[PDB]
C-alpha cells in the first residue's frame, strides 16, 4: 500500500509595526534593501501579538488539508494538492468558504506606543464587503504593494461590532483585539485565492497589516537645579533608535549651563495622552 | 409548557431509549429528512448538505424530524347476511404502496444495536404523495451530491445510504456504489457497506434476475477498489411499526342494505335548521370596565366557536355522500361544488376562524393589561386589534343602536349555502347502490359510531411490521466489536437486536457459493441458529481470493493505523529535512506501534518481531530526495489471522 | 472553569485611567440553576 | 395589603392585581425584592388584662 | 390558581404559601419580581451575587 502527498503555498500575510522597525526619524518603508534586512533581523511579531484560528476554522482546515505556518515577520498557509501538479487543490474549494483568525495582545505597553484609538472598538480586516445592520463604509485588507497603515477605517462599534463578534462565535472571556476573515473568492480578482475553475492562482496572494507609532513632546526635569525645559517639536517613539539633542535652539527656555548637560531619550512606559499634544517626562 | 412548580403526570406509549455509547468508528448516513434546520423554533431548512454530528436518536429528531405517515393503509368492511343473520368481515391487508423514506427507521436500528455518535447529511426533504397509489421518489442526483459533500469531512470512516434500494433502477443503484468504492480508494481510510437491490427475484423490465448474481455483475471494479467494501445478505424483519395517523385513514364500507346517502342526508336535514345555526346567527348578529368588557368578548367568542364547529360537522357528512355516489359523477360534482362554496365563509377567503382566534389572544392581553398600566387598556383596542377584529364580523354596527351600516358582514350567508348542499346531496339518494353508513369516514371519527369495529381495526393495523436492508444494523454491530474486543477482531458471530428473523432462509449448502467463488466477490450471510437467534456469519471483503486483503478486520486495522501515522508525519510539512527530523519521526511512529503491540493487536514475543520502521538518508532516501524535498517512510506489521473451519474427527476407542 | 478575574494596564485599563486615578476590575462567575418541573411519563410494559 | 377584597373607598380591589399596579418601578428595582401570598394563621394568643 | 402567580406577562411573580398532605405548610416557589429575566429571575442567584 503506497501513500503519497504534496503541499504548496496557498496564502501569505505580512505583519509589521513601526515601533520596532523604524530607526528614530528614518521610516522603514523608505529603507533600501540592506537597511531593511538589518532592521528585520531584530524583529519578531510574536513579541507583542498572538494569532490563532477559531474552532470552526480549525475544523474546516483539517477537512480541506490546509496548514498554518509562521515566521518572525509573517504567516503562510499551505494546501495539499493533487499529485502530478502545482495548482489543483486536492479537495474542491467553493467561493464562499472562509477562514477566521483572531488577534489578541500580550504586550501591556501596546497602547502607549501604537497610534490607534482602540477604545471600545473592534478591529476588522477582510477581502469581501460584510453585511452589517447599520450603515458603514468599507475598505479591504491592503495588498503588499500598497502604501498606508492601520487606521480608523478598520474600526467598528455598536451593533456592527456586536454582529461581527457573534458571527465569529467568540468565547465569553473576550480579550479580542480584532478579527481577520478571508474568503476564497473576494470582491475583485486581485483579492481572491482561486480562479473561476477552482485552480489555484499562479501568483501567491500577498496581504499586509502595518501599525504606526506614536509621537510626543519631550520634557526635561532637573530637580536639584530647580529648572524645567521642553523641546520645540514632537519626536517619534521607537524601540532601538536614538535622537541627539545638542543645541540650545532645540529647546524652549534652555538652562544657563546647557553645555554641561546630557539629554536622554524617553521610554514608552509612561506617557500623557491628551486631545492635542502627547508628553513624555524625563528626569535628570 | 408548564407554569406551576411541581410534578406532572402524562400517559404515553413508546419503546424505551438506549444507553449512550462512547466514540468508536463513525458512520455517515446520506439521505432525506423532514426539517433539516439549525434552530428548532424556526422554519428554515439551513442544514441541507451541511454534515452535522448527532449523539443520539433524540438529537436527530430535534433537527431532522421523524418518519413520513404511510398513505397506503386500506381498510375494508363487508356487511352481508347468512340465513338472515348479520355477518361482518374486517379486512386490513399489508400495504402495497409504502413511503420510500427509511432514514428514521434505519437510525432506530443503528442505536438499538449499540451505535455511538454519527454524521447526518440531509440531501433534501420529503415530498407529498400525488395520490393514494402514487408515492414520492428518490432522485439519484441528490445522493451523488451528498456523497461529494462528505468527501470534505475528516472524522467519518463508514459510508451508508439508507434509501439506495428505493432508487428507480438497479443501474442507478450499482452506479452509486461504484462511486463510493472509488472515493474510498482515493482517500485510503474508509470502508463501504453494501446491500443487494432486493432479496426477491426482481424484474428489470426485460429479464428476471437473481439478486446475488446481479450484484456481482453490477459492481465491475478491480481489486484496488473491491478491497474497500463488503456486502451482506438477506434483509431482515424487525419489530418496529409503521407510522400513520387515524385522521388519514378512510374506510370502505359495502353493504347488502345501502345507507350512506340516507344517513348523510338525514344528518344534513338536522343541520339546516334553528337548533343548529339560526339561533347562533341571530345571537351573533378602570378594572371593572375591563372585567365587564372581557365578559362581553367571551360571549361573542363562544358563539363564534359554535359556528365553526358546525362547519366541521357539515364537511364530515357531505364527504360521505360524495364518496358513496360512485355512479353519475355529475352529482358528485354538484355536491362537491355546493360544499366548496359553503366553506368560503370560514376559510382564508373570508376567515371567520381567524377572527375567533384573534379575539381569544386579545382577550388574554386585556385581562393581563391591568398588571401595569392604563395605557395597555387603551392600546389593546385602538393600537392593537379589538376594534379591527369586531369590524370583520360587522363593518359598522356602531352606526346605530340596532346594528346598522353593515357594508360587509361575515354572517348568515350560511342559510342559502346549506340549502344548496342539501339539494345536491338529495340527488344521490336514487344513485347509491352498495355503500353503507361508514363509507368514506375516517378512523378517528368512527369510534363514537362503533367502537367494536374501531378497536378491531386498530389491532389489525398494528400487526404489520417494518422490513429493512441489514446495513445500519451492521454498522451498529461493528461498533460493539470495536469497543469490546478491538478493531483487529472479526465482525462476525454477533447477535443482532430488534430482529425477528431473516427475510429468507439460507442453508449451509447454499452459503458455500456466497463465501467462496471464482470471482472473489464474497457475500456474508445473516443466519438463524437454534438457541442463539440471528447471527452474522462470515467476515470477508469483496476481494475474497486475496491472500493479503480478504478479511475485513485486516483492512480495517490497517486503515486505523494509517490515520494515526499520517497525523504523526504531517507535523513536519515545512520542517528541515535532516537527521533531527528523521529521529523524531521514527520515535513517534514506534511509540504508537509499541502500544498497539502491548494491547494484543500485533503478533510477536517482543516489539522487534511485531514491526519495523525505517526513515533516513541511506535507508529510505538518497541525494536526489534531499534535493527534491522528499521524505520516505517504510513500515512493516505482523497481523493476526482468524480460524474459519473446525473439523471434529470421531472414532471408537480401542482397548 | 468556574470564574475569572482581570485587573491591569492593557487588560482593564489604559493610559487615561492611570492619569485619572482609576482602577478597573472585571469578574465573571458560573452560577448553578434549579429544576422546577418534573414530568413523569407512564406506559404499559411490552412483552 | 390584605388577603381579602378590600375597598379603597371607590372600588373593590383584588389583592394580587392591586400589588402589581401599585409597584410601578422598572426591572432595575424589581430584581431586588420578592412577594409572598397569603397571610398565615398562627398559634399565638392576644394580650389582654382581666 | 398558582399558575398565574408564578408566570405572568408582567414578570411580577408572587410566591405561594401552600398546605400539603402529610407535610404541613410549605413555601412553594422562589422567584423575584423580575420573573421573566433570564439572568435575575431567581432569588438564590440575586442573593449569591449580593
Amino acid at each position: 500500500m503506497q501513500v503519497s502527498s504534496s503541499f504548496r503555498s496557498f496564502l501569505k500575510l505580512d505583519i509589521l509595526h513601526s515601533y520596532f522597525l523604524n530607526d528614530g526619524e528614518k521610516d522603514f518603508s523608505s529603507m533600501n534593501e540592506e537597511e531593511s534586512k538589518t532592521q528585520l533581523k531584530s524583529y519578531n511579531w510574536k513579541d507583542f501579538l498572538e494569532i490563532y484560528p477559531s474552532q470552526k476554522t480549525s475544523h474546516m482546515m483539517r477537512g480541506n488539508k490546509i496548514f498554518f505556518k509562521s515566521f518572525n515577520d509573517s504567516i503562510i498557509l499551505a494546501i495539499k494538492v493533487e499529485s502530478g501538479t502545482e495548482n489543483q487543490p486536492f479537495n474542491e474549494l467553493y467561493e464562499d468558504e472562509s477562514m477566521t483568525f483572531l488577534l489578541s495582545l500580550k504586550d501591556q505597553y501596546f497602547g502607549n506606543y501604537t497610534d490607534l484609538d482602540l477604545a471600545d472598538q473592534l478591529l476588522y480586516f477582510s477581502n469581501k464587503t460584510p453585511v452589517l445592520p447599520e450603515a458603514f463604509t468599507f475598505k479591504p485588507i491592503d495588498r503588499i504593494n500598497q502604501s498606508g497603515t492601520v487606521g480608523e477605517e478598520y474600526l467598528y462599534e455598536g451593533e456592527n461590532k456586536k454582529h461581527l463578534l457573534e458571527e465569529a462565535h467568540l468565547n465569553p472571556g473576550g480579550g479580542v483585539l480584532g478579527i481577520i476573515q478571508i474568503y476564497m473568492k473576494g470582491d475583485t480578482p486581485v483579492l481572491s485565492l482561486i480562479n473561476n475553475d477552482g485552480t489555484l492562482k499562479n501568483s501567491l496572494p500577498h496581504f499586509k497589516i502595518h501599525f504606526s507609532n506614536r509621537k510626543s513632546t519631550w520634557k526635561y526635569i532637573n530637580l536639584k537645579d530647580d529648572f524645567e525645559t521642553e523641546t520645540k517639536k514632537d519626536y517619534p517613539l521607537t524601540k532601538f533608535g536614538f535622537i541627539l539633542l545638542d543645541k540650545k535652539s532645540d529647546f524652549i527656555s534652555p538652562p544657563a549651563h546647557f553645555e554641561k548637560y546630557v539629554f536622554p531619550n524617553p521610554d514608552a512606559r509612561r506617557i500623557k495622552i491628551t486631545p492635542t499634544k502627547n508628553y513624555s517626562e524625563i528626569f535628570i | 409548557t408548564y407554569k406551576t412548580p411541581g410534578v406532572y403526570i402524562e400517559e404515553i406509549t413508546k419503546f424505551p431509549p438506549s444507553v449512550a455509547q462512547v466514540e468508536t468508528a463513525i458512520p455517515a448516513f446520506i439521505g432525506y429528512t423532514q426539517f433539516a434546520r439549525t434552530k428548532p423554533s424556526v422554519d428554515s431548512d439551513d442544514l441541507i448538505l451541511k454534515p452535522k454530528r448527532i449523539s443520539s436518536l433524540l438529537d436527530f429528531t430535534t433537527y431532522y424530524g421523524g418518519a413520513q405517515n404511510e398513505q397506503g393503509i386500506t381498510v375494508k368492511l363487508t356487511d352481508t347476511l347468512i340465513e338472515g343473520a348479520e355477518n361482518r368481515t374486517i379486512n386490513v391487508p399489508e400495504p402495497t404502496f409504502k413511503s420510500p423514506y427509511l432514514m428514521f427507521y434505519s437510525l432506530q436500528m443503528y442505536f438499538a444495536n449499540g451505535g455511538g455518535p454519527c454524521y447526518i447529511v440531509s440531501t433534501g426533504v420529503y415530498d407529498d404523495w400525488s395520490d393514494s397509489e402514487t408515492p414520492p421518489t428518490i432522485n439519484f442526483s441528490d445522493l451523488e451530491s451528498g456523497l461529494a459533500v462528505i468527501r470534505k469531512e475528516d472524522e467519518p470512516t463508514l459510508l451508508l445510504f439508507p434509501d439506495a434500494t428505493n432508487l428507480p433502477t438497479d443501474d442507478e443503484f450499482y452506479s452509486l456504489y461504484n462511486s463510493a468504492l472509488m472515493q474510498c480508494n482515493d482517500l485510503q481510510d474508509r470502508f463501504t457497506i453494501l446491500d443487494t437491490y432486493s432479496d426477491q427475484t426482481y424484474n428489470d423490465g426485460v429479464e428476471d434476475l437473481d439478486p446475488i448474481p446481479a450484484l456481482r455483475n453490477g459492481i465491475n471494479l478491480t481489486k484496488d477498489y473491491l478491497k474497500y467494501g463488503a456486502a451482506y445478505y438477506p434483509f431482515v424483519q424487525t419489530i418496529l411499526n409503521y407510522q400513520y395517523s387515524a385522521d388519514e385513514i378512510v374506510i370502505q364500507h359495502l353493504s347488502y342494505n345501502p345507507n350512506a346517502i340516507a344517513t348523510a342526508l338525514d344528518n344534513l336535514n338536522a343541520v339546516n335548521g334553528p337548533t343548529f345555526i339560526d339561533a347562533i346567527l341571530d345571537d351573533l348578529r378602570n378594572s371593572v370596565k375591563v372585567a365587564n368588557f372581557a365578559s362581553l368578548v367571551e360571549s361573542v367568542l363562544s358563539t363564534l366557536n359554535e359556528l365553526i364547529d358546525a362547519k366541521e360537522e357539515i364537511n364530515k357528512d357531505v364527504n360521505s355522500a360524495i364518496a358513496s355516489s360512485e355512479e353519475d359523477n355529475a352529482i358528485k360534482t354538484a355536491i362537491s361544488d355546493a360544499l366548496d362554496v359553503f366553506n368560503e365563509d370560514f376559510e382564508g377567503a373570508d376567515k371567520i376562524e381567524s377572527v375567533a382566534k384573534n379575539l381569544s389572544d386579545l382577550l388574554i392581553k386585556i385581562k393581563q393589561a391591568d398588571t401595569n398600566t392604563k395605557v395597555e387598556n387603551v392600546l389593546s383596542i385602538n393600537a392593537l386589534n379589538f376594534s379591527a377584529e369586531f369590524e370583520k364580523l360587522l363593518t359598522y354596527d356602531v352606526n346605530t343602536g340596532l346594528t346598522a351600516s353593515v357594508t360587509l358582514d361575515l354572517f348568515a350567508n350560511i342559510g342559502t349555502r346549506l340549502d344548496d348542499i342539501i339539494a345536491a346531496v338529495s340527488a344521490a339518494e336514487p344513485i347509491d347502490v352498495n355503500n353503507g353508513k361508514l363509507n368514506g369516514r375516517l378512523l378517528s371519527d368512527i369510534e363514537p359510531l362503533d367502537n367494536a369495529t374501531y378497536n378491531t381495526i386498530l389491532l389489525e393495523i398494528n400487526s404489520h411490521k417494518v422490513t429493512l436492508p441489514p446495513s445500519s444494523s451492521m454498522a451498529g454491530a461493528y461498533a460493539r466489536v470495536d469497543n469490546d474486543r478491538g478493531v483487529w477482531k472479526s465482525p462476525a458471530n454477533i447477535g443482532l437486536n430488534y430482529v425477528s428473523k431473516p427475510s429468507v432462509t439460507v442453508s449451509h449448502e447454499e452459503q458455500e457459493s456466497m463465501n467462496v467463488h471464482g470471482t472473489g466477490k464474497s457475500v456474508n450471510a445473516i443466519r438463524s441458529f437454534v438457541g442463539k437467534g440471528t447471527l452474522v456469519w462470515g467476515a470477508r471483503t469483496l476481494a475474497g481470493n486475496d491472500n493479503e486483503w480478504r478479511y475485513i478486520s485486516v483492512r480495517r486495522f490497517f486503515n486505523m493505523a494509517e490515520e494515526s501515522i499520517k497525523k504523526a508525519t504531517e507535523q513536519f510539512v515545512f520542517e528541515p529535512n535532516d537527521g533531527n527530523t528523521w529521529v523524531r519521526v521514527r520515535a513517534m511512529i514506534e511509540n504508537f506501534l509499541i502500544l498497539q503491540w502491548r494491547a494484543g493487536a500485533l503478533a510477536g514475543a517482543k516489539p522487534e518481531h511485531a514491526f519495523y520502521v525505517k526513515v533516513g538518508l541511506g535507508q529510505t532516501m538518497t541525494a536526489q530526495d534531499i534535493l527534491e524535498g522528499n521524505m520516505n517512510v517504510e513500515i512493516g506489521l505482523a497481523v493476526v489471522r482468524p480460524a474459519e473451519f473446525i473439523i471434529l474427527k470421531f472414532s471408537h476407542k480401542m482397548q
